[PDB]
């Protein structure tokens, strides 16, 4: 059930894509991500396997930085 | 000549709201509701509340004539029927049936107001008995509007001096002082 | 344009070309939120399993395989039959759904890409007996629709009727059946109250 | 003269200007003799509210000429029933509290008078000016003259004054007395 | 704007200078900009007046649906069905004895 | 408007304001409605209309009188001139001794130079 929460949320994240999507919410979406997140377990490991999942670590903040530029 | 005056009220105005309406005969609206609440919602209300009251009046006087429909839960006066069926169970589900009803008159309701159907007040599509011409169709118009207004009338009379006088329907051998 | 189904409301738009919508009914708009592919699909769905359904509870009352102890409530056939043999039913369902559909299960990826081409209902079974002529086959069609229709609400009577009777479908009324009034016990708000 | 409600109303509403008349012209201020214009306490000075100010004269006067009959009549006839039998009420100032309350019977007429009220408020507010101040449509027996409309509008004035003094009057010396209609 | 056609609506400097009467037969209504974004036009009559005037507010499905999709409204009405799906099922299997 | 609250909301209103007064004031509803109404102008009103302007025009008894307005001046010119009406506080409030003290000292723009009773 959690796995199937958190799919779901990823994927209307990913589908909108835009903050006033996430402030207004696009119900009709929202309840196809939904219904969508069932097969997360199976759609989760072929994401991570071909490479969907996760974005390298250079393609985000790292954090402060430590040393002299 | 100056303004249209009501024939109902002939010293006030017409409310310009009720003109072209099936029952303008009498323009009848001294406090003016019309010229502050949409004519159509008004309209709408009046023959819902016109219909309700017919089925009311006429299963009021059936049930106190007699006529109840067989079974033991049923054995119980026209006053406390109400109570006696929502302990039963009949009047939960009569409401549910009531809900799906009045779910699908308030999408009309709402599709009316916006435009996207051309649907008169209390139209719901229903044509039986109902004259080909114009005019029969007004008067057939005026004749429900004038029933059910005589319905609320007579279901409030009904109910109220049954209560009263713990009568039977006619309440012609009923005693007041 | 009003509704033919509901003449005081307005046409749906997006049903349209599938067959069965000759009354065409959505007066909740539900065609037009989501994709009517999808709904259609899941309607069918819906119809195959509950006719399936209502002739396998009229069934196992009668008649069980072998062993497998019966259950004259059919509803309670599911916790009386074999927990490997409704394992294995599971299992066949589970199966066909998925090569059904070749992987695309969900509301998204179904009718997504590849597959979109695909009618909402057909999935290649049993076609070689559809007739050649349009006619026919829509007429099939919107049979197939009606007697699934009546299925799924026919499967809710019998399960509703289960319920409140306690007891087997096929007596409507049991000995001494006096009303369903003491089905529904449970303490509600209004009732508690009043 | 008196026009039609429809056309009068043509011009309603709280005028601003004022006709320079005591009163606006209205009818109701003439002596026996000559004129009388009674207003000490300058009232009408406000001329915008001279209409309803009018409007509640002749609602008091009528009001009143209906109160002083029925004060005087009761004594000396009832309804045939047994709750209004002079054993059960003895005197008209009885009447208010043997009628009050459960009973009813005062309920339905405040009942009804104020449903007639709520409907001719609109009237009373909206449709209120100089010349339909207290005019209901109820013109029959209207003199078709202008003078003879006047006397007839001064007529109903004065005699609604003289009923608002005597109703007061009257039930004051019953309510003291305890007697019938002479003192009342 | 259907509410106000067929009136006569004359501006402050017409003001007793335009008589007609509107189709009501009403006379004309002064219009004024009171530079108020929720009333931004007043209107005064220049005597009695028969018309309508609605006190309901304009309320359009669509704005209603758009309220809802708020993201307050998703996830209270989610939430709120959640909480009652739970108590429900703490109601019809009490104690989880099946466990 | 009646002529005396007229004169009355003049003399508190400040003369600069006559000609265009600011727009939530009293004398501003008064020119926007006397712009519309009165001779040669609109002599009706509808009764809710009218009913209305009398609401939120102001009656004579809610503007300042001449002494009052006397009596705020001279408050105000004797704080800005530097000299403090004496009050001393009592149970929630304050009385006034009826005197007026030098409440700057010899450097007025020296805080700890302010005259008291109990320390000068
Ligand atoms: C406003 C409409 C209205 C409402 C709210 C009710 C409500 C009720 N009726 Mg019904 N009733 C109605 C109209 C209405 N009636 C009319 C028009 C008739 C005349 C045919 C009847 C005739 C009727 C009978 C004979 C009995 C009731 C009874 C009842 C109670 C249980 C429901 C039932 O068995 O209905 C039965 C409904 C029908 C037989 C036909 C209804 C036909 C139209 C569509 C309504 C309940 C208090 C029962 C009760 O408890 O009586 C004390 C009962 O015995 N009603
Ligand atoms: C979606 C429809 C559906 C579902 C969910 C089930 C489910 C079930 N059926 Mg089946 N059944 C179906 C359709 C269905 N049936 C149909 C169409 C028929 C008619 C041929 C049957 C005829 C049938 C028989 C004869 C028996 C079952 C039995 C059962 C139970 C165990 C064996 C099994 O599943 O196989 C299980 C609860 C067995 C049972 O009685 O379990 C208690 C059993 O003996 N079913
Ligand atoms: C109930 C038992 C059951 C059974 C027998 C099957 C059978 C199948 N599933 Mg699975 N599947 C199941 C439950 C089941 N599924 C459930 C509950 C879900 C939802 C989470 C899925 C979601 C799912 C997807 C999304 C896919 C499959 C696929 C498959 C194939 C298995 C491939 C495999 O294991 O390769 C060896 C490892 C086969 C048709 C794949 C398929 O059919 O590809 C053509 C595929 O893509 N299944
Ligand atoms: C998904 C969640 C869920 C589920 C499965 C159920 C299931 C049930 N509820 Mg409901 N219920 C829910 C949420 C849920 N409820 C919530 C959020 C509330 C708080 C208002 C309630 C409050 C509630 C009460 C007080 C009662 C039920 C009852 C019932 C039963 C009949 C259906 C009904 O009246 O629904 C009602 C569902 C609602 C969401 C209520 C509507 C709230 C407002 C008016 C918005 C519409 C049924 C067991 C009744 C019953 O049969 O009791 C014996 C009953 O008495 N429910
Ligand atoms: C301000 C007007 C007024 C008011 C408030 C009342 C009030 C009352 N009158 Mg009425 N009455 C009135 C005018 C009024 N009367 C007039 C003008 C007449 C002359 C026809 C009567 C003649 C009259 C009689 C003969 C009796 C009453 C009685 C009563 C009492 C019971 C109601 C009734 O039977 O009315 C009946 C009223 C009428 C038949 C005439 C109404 C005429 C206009 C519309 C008023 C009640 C206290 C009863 C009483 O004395 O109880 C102790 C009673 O027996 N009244
Ligand atoms: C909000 C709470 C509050 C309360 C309950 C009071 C209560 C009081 N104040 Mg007020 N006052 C307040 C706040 C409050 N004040 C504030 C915030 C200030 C500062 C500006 C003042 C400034 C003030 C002054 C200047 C005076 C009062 C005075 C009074 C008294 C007036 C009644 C009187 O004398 O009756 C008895 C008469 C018969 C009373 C004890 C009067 C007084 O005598 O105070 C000692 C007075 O002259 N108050
Ligand atoms: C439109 C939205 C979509 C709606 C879809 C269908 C909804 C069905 C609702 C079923 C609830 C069913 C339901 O609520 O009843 C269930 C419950 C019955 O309790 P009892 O006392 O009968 O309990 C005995 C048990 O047997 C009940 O199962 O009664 C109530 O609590 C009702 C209280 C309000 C009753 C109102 C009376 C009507 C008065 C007339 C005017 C009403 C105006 C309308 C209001 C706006
Ligand atoms: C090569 C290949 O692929 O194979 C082919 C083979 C073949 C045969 C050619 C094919 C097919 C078609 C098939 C198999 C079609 C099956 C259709 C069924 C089983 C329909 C059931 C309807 C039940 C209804 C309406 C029940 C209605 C029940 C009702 C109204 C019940 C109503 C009451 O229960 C209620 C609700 C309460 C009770 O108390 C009272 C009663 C009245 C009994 C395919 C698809 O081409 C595949
Ligand atoms: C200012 C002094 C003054 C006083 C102190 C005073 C006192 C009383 C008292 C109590 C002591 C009574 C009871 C009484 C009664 C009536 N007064 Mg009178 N009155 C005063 C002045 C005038 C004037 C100027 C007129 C007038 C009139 C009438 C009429 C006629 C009504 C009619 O039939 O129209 C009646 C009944 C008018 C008229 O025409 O009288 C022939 C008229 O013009 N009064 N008046
Ligand atoms: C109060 C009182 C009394 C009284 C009284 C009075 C005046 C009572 C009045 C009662 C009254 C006036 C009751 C009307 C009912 C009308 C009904 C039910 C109409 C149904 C109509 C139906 C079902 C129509 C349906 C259709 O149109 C539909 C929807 C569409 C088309 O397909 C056509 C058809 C036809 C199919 C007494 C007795 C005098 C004294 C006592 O002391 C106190
Ligand atoms: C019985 C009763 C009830 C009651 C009651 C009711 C309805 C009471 C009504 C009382 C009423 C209606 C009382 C009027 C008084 C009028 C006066 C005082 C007039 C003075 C007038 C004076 C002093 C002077 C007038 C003039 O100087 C003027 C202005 C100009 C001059 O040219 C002419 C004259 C000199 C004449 C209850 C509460 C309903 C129930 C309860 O159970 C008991």
């Amino acid at each position: 059930t959690a796995g199937w929460i958190g799919w779901a949320g990823r994927s209307y994240l990913i589908r909108t894509n835009d903050e006033t999507k996430e402030l207004n919410i696009d119900v009709p979406l929202a309840l196809t991500c939904m219904a969508s997140g069932f097969s997360w377990p199976v759609a989760a490991w072929q994401e991570i396997v071909n490479g969907e999942m996760a974005v390298p670590s250079s393609q985000i903040h790292p954090g402060g930085p430590y040393t002299q530029s | 000549g100056g303004y249209k005056m009501s024939p109902a009220v002939p010293f006030l105005p017409m409310s310009p709201a009720l003109e072209g309406i099936p029952g303008e005969e009498e323009g009848f609206d001294p406090m003016g509701f019309s010229l502050a609440i949409d004519i159509r919602w008004l309209r709408e209300a009046e023959l819902k509340h016109g219909r309700v009251a017919m089925l009311a009046t006429v299963g009021w006087i059936a049930t106190d004539l007699g006529l109840r429909v067989p079974g033991e839960p049923f054995q119980v006066s026209t006053v406390e029927a109400h109570d006696a069926m929502v302990k039963f169970g009949s009047m939960p589900q009569m409401l549910v049936w009531m809900g799906y009803a009045e779910l699908f008159g308030f999408l009309a309701i709402v599709n009316m107001f916006e435009g996207k159907t051309d649907r008169k007040p209390g139209d719901f599509g229903l044509r039986g008995f109902y004259p080909q011409d114009a005019k029969g169709q007004y008067d057939m118009q005026v004749k429900e509007l004038r029933n059910g207004r005589l319905a609320m009338l007579a279901y409030g009379g009904i109910v109220t001096t049954a209560v009263l006088t713990q009568e039977k329907w006619p309440f012609f051998d009923a005693v007041v002082n | 344009s009003s509704s033919k189904s509901l003449p005081f409301l307005p046409k749906p738009q997006n049903l349209g070309g599938l067959a069965g919508g000759d009354a065409e009914f959505d007066p909740l708009g539900f065609s037009d939120t989501f994709d009517v592919k999808w709904l259609r699909e899941s309607e069918l769905k819906h119809g195959r399993v509950c006719m399936l359904a209502t002739v396998g509870f009229v069934a196992e009352q009668y008649i069980q395989f072998p062993g497998f102890t019966p259950a004259e409530d059919a509803l309670q056939a599911i916790y009386t039959a074999p927990p490997n043999i409704t394992a294995l039913l599971l299992f066949a369902c589970g199966y066909i759904e998925s090569s059904a559909y070749d992987g695309k299960l969900t509301m998204l990826d179904m009718f997504d890409g590849e597959g979109a081409k695909r009618a909402p209902g057909d999935l290649n079974f049993g076609k070689r007996f559809l007739p050649g002529d349009k006619a026919a086959a829509d007429d099939l069609a919107t049979k197939e629709l009606s007697n699934g229709r009546l299925a799924m609400l026919a499967f809710a009577g019998m399960v509703h009727h289960n319920l409140v009777v306690k007891g087997p479908l096929f007596p409507l009324f049991p000995e001494g059946w006096a009303g369903p009034q003491g089905s529904w016990d449970l303490d509600s708000t209004a009732g508690a109250l009043n | 003269l008196r026009r039609e409600l429809a056309i009068a109303y043509e011009d309603s509403g709280i005028d601003l200007l004022d006709n320079g008349k005591f009163c606006q012209g209205l009818a109701g201020a003439d002596g026996a003799w000559g004129r009388y214009e009674f207003d000490p306490l300058g009232f009408s000075k406000k001329t915008e509210l001279v209409p309803y100010f009018r409007e509640a004269e002749l609602k008091h006067g009528r009001l009143a000429m209906l109160a002083w009959v029925g004060m005087v009549v009761p004594d000396f006839v009832r309804i045939p029933g047994e709750k209004f039998s002079f054993e059960a009420v003895p005197l008209p100032i009885d009447g208010h509290d043997a009628f009050s309350g459960a009973t009813g019977v005062n309920a339905q007429i405040l009942f009804w008078v104020g449903i007639l009220e709520f409907c001719c408020a609109k009237k009373v507010f909206e449709w209120n000016s100089l010349e339909v101040a207290g005019d209901y449509g109820l013109t029959k027996f209207f003199p078709s003259d202008e003078e003879g409309q006047k006397k007839m509008r001064t007529a109903e004035l004065k005699n609604g004054r003289l009923a608002m003094l005597a109703f007061g009057g009257a039930i004051t010396q019953a309510v003291i007395t305890r007697h019938p209609f002479p003192w009342l | 704007d259907e509410r106000d056609e067929g009136l006569v609506l004359i501006t402050p400097e017409e003001s007793g200078k335009v008589v007609k009467r509107d189709v009501n037969n009403n006379p004309p209504r002064i219009v004024m900009k009171t530079n108020d974004w929720d009333q931004p036009e007043i209107q005064l009559s220049t005597g009695a007046s028969n018309q309508i005037n609605y006190i309901t507010p304009v309320v359009a499905s669509d704005d209603i649906k758009a309220w809802l999709s708020l993201n307050v409204n998703f996830f209270s009405i989610l939430a709120l069905l959640t909480v009652g799906g739970i108590i429900e099922i703490q109601r019809f299997f009490p104690d989880t004895l099946y466990w | 408007l009646e002529a005396d609250v007229l004169e009355k909301l003049l003399m508190n209103t400040p003369r600069d304001q006559w000609e265009d007064p600011p727009e939530d004031t009293y004398l501003y509803t008064l020119k926007t409605f006397a712009e519309v109404y009165g001779p040669g102008k609109a002599t009706k009103m509808g009764w809710w209309d009218y009913f209305r302007l009398k609401l939120d025009l102001p009656p004579g008894f809610e503007l300042l009188d001449e002494d009052e307005m006397k009596v705020a001046a001279d408050y105000d010119k004797l704080m800005m001139e530097g000299k403090i009406p004496f009050a001393v506080p009592g149970p929630a409030g304050f009385w006034y001794t009826g005197a007026v003290i030098q409440w700057k000292g010899k450097e007025q723009f020296a805080g700890d130079q302010v005259q008291t009773l109990t320390e000068n």
